[PDB]
RNA sequence: GGGCGGUCGCCUCCUAAAAGGUAACGGAGGCGCCCAAAGGUCCCCUCAGGCGGGACGGAAAUCCGCCGGAGAGCGCAAGG
RNA sequence: GCCCGGAUAGCUCAGUCGGUAGAGCAGGGGAUUGAAAAUCCCCGUGUCCUUGGUUCGAUUCCGAGUCCGGGCACCA
RNA sequence: AUCGCAAAAAGGUGGGCCCAGUUCGGAUUGGGGUCUGCAACCCGACCCCAUGAAGCCGGAAUCGCUAGUAAUCGCGGAUCAGCC
């Protein structure tokens, strides 16, 4: 979901990645 | 007496975690841990919540001296 | 999200701090609460334009970490009601 | 049996003498009985009674205590005649001290609150109610019957006079101080 | 298969049952497994009987009991207002604390459609 | 004075003048019942309030200690 | 006192010929109609008389009557 | 214009979450750690964390849509530091 707090989807549409999913 | 509804507390033993537990009594022997906790005057059993736990870079003096260039 | 740079505004920052050269009386007169509330001197009271009017502040010794950007008192919110709805 | 009995013997008897006491035999402060009580905690938890609190409270401390009556028809708390709404005990033996022990030792931990409780609940002719607020968390329990939080009340009285004679007593048997 | 907490989710994935227990989410139920060796795709039923009860201290050691914590929620709000603060009753008026919107959008503490006159 | 209104029997207190009785369209009130226990015998206990407290609790729920000799209660109005 | 037909939601009512159930108000805002009336829409209120029994049941059948009526007596 | 933007999205030949008010789903939350930035609170993105209230397709009939048209998915700007 994009409104979520952490999805695939929901770091792309509030900007960043997290500190549990990182960039690569 | 009145032997009946009243039962006869059979005995069992509690897992002894500040010293000897008051004795086999009652049939529930399971506690969490630590029967006192401590000494009973309360001697600061603390575990270090969102208090001073974390005493770096905050509650301590930055940014120069004591402040002297004030007026 | 607070970093290792507690900032505080350079008009504000060791102009409120006055008390800790000498001791003088309980009130100094700062503007800002995005700067931070200063850490040198405790137990004494404030003054601070607090989102209404200066009226001061005085902490009690309840703050480790914690953001003085609580302390905003400007909505004095009465209650609910009075909209004259549908329109 | 024996339980803190040597904390009741000579932590309390030789303790009490050289600063406190007239320090002849029976003067000498000592429990003379505890009363215990449930008070149906805030209100009437069912329409009928259920007779629960005597299994749990049976098996924490294994005796069945007195469902006593109701006084007369106020009705402004619904109140009635009849259909007892009491659950009080004293219970005084060497079984006082079988469960007085074990709260004695276990509520003071395992809930949650300030440190402690009142030096300033003590009452005339040294009768003491404690007053704890539920443990039905943490009394050994393990959540049996878990209706509402539904507390209990305790009394332990003394038999000398004073405030300083039943507060010689009960922190040099292990209460706590000021809160 | 009992768990470490005490709602049981009736017997889900390992991922899932073992997740909501309280002081457990997401990244805890995640990574707590890994580290233990329980392929995250497993049954909390198809556990073994003694990883039922082997993976239960490992989640009580650290943080404060539940509902302790749980009343923190409701004593935070109590050591905020410190010397009564304005964010007290912020709070304590039904409403959100944060600064959102309250007419419209952010009808969530406020009581859904309760009081008006007109 | 009659009519209109009120009352027609029983119980309680006063009027009722320290034995009993005693009137008025004199004052204040109740009743046309109810309890298989609210009865008999035997065996335990003493109430209502006030003070000091409590975990909720109205200042009244339930509990402890002291004072309290009958100011409670005795199915129902009043008297004993 | 024998016999006769029934007691449904502040109000009263759609009922069964044993397997069903409620609509209307002082009520708040509501596609409406170009923002006007409310035509029309969610909606606040069932021991279906007290109780026993064929019955898969009873929101409905049958028996005593406590609830109200007409006829019929009978009242020393 | 290659070099690097970015990850194109269901492409997964995947293991499963088993009719569930449920890892489908979700915000308000008070503490810590990184800021691009005088400075992010009450006006940083909301970053692993806390924690997850509401929802099983809605009434009197509305209203964007005719074949590359709906529909989730995927990309950049424009004043531009986050981005509101
Ligand atoms: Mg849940
Ligand atoms: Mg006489
Ligand atoms: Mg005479
Ligand atoms: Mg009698
Ligand atoms: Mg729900
Ligand atoms: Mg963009």
């Amino acid at each position: 979901g994009k409104g979520d707090r952490r999805t695939r989807r929901g770091k792309i549409w509030r900007g960043t990645y997290g500190k549990y999913r990182p960039r690569k | 007496m009145k032997e009946g509804i009243h039962p006869k507390l059979v005995p069992a033993r509690i897992i002894c975690g500040c010293g000897n537990v008051i004795e086999t009594y009652s049939t529930k022997p399971e506690i969490y841990v630590e029967v006192c906790s401590k000494c009973h005057p309360f001697y600061t059993g603390q575990q270090r919540f969102v208090d001073t736990e974390g005493r770096v870079e905050r509650f301590q003096r930055r940014y120069g001296d004591s402040y002297r260039k004030g007026r | 999200s607070l970093k290792k740079g507690v900032f505080v505004d350079d008009h504000l920052l060791e102009k409120v701090l006055e008390l800790n050269a000498k001791g003088e009386k309980r009130l100094i007169k700062t503007w800002s609460r995005r700067s931070t509330i200063v850490p040198e001197m405790v137990g004494h009271t404030i003054a601070v334009y607090n989102g209404k009017q200066h009226v001061p502040v005085y902490i009690t010794e309840n703050m480790v970490g914690h953001k003085l950007g609580e302390f905003a008192p400007t909505r004095t919110y009465r209650g609910h009601g009075k909209e004259a709805k549908a329109t | 049996d024996v339980a803190l009995k040597r904390k009741y013997y000579e932590e309390v008897r030789p303790e009490l003498i050289r600063r406190f006491g007239y320090q002849n035999v029976w003067e000498v402060p000592r429990l003379e009985k505890v009363v215990i009580n449930q008070g149906l905690g805030e209100a009437k938890e069912d329409a009928r009674i259920l007779e629960k609190a005597a299994q749990e409270l049976a098996l924490i401390t294994g005796q069945k205590p007195a469902v006593t009556r109701a006084k007369k028809s106020i009705s402004n708390f619904k109140l009635r005649k009849g259909m007892p709404i009491g659950l009080r005990v004293t219970l005084r033996r060497d079984r006082m001290w079988i469960f007085l022990e074990k709260l004695l030792n276990v509520a003071l931990p395992r809930i949650r609150d300030f440190r402690g409780l009142n030096p300033n609940s003590f009452d005339g002719r040294g009768n003491y109610n404690l007053g704890l607020r539920e443990q039905l968390i943490f009394p050994e329990i393990t959540y049996d019957m878990v209706d509402a939080l539904r507390g209990m009340d305790i009394a332990v009285v003394t038999t000398a006079e004073t405030d300083e004679e039943a507060r010689a007593l009960l922190e040099l048997l292990g209460f706590p101080f000021r809160k | 298969a009992r768990i470490a907490g005490v709602e049981i989710p009736r017997n889900k994935r390992v991922d899932v049952a073992l997740t909501y227990i309280y002081g457990i989410g997401k990244a805890r139920a995640k990574e707590a497994l890994e580290k233990t060796g329980i392929n995250p795709a497993t049954r909390v039923k198809d556990l073994t009987e003694a990883e039922v009860v082997r993976l239960r201290e490992y989640v009580e050691n650290t943080w404060k009991l539940e509902g302790e914590l749980r009343a923190e929620v409701a004593a935070n709000i109590k050591r905020l207002m410190d010397i009564g603060c304005y964010r007290g009753l912020r709070h304590r008026r039904g409403l959100p604390v944060r600064g959102q919107r309250t007419r419209t959008n952010a009808r969530t503490r406020k009581g859904p459609r309760k009081t008006v006159a007109g």
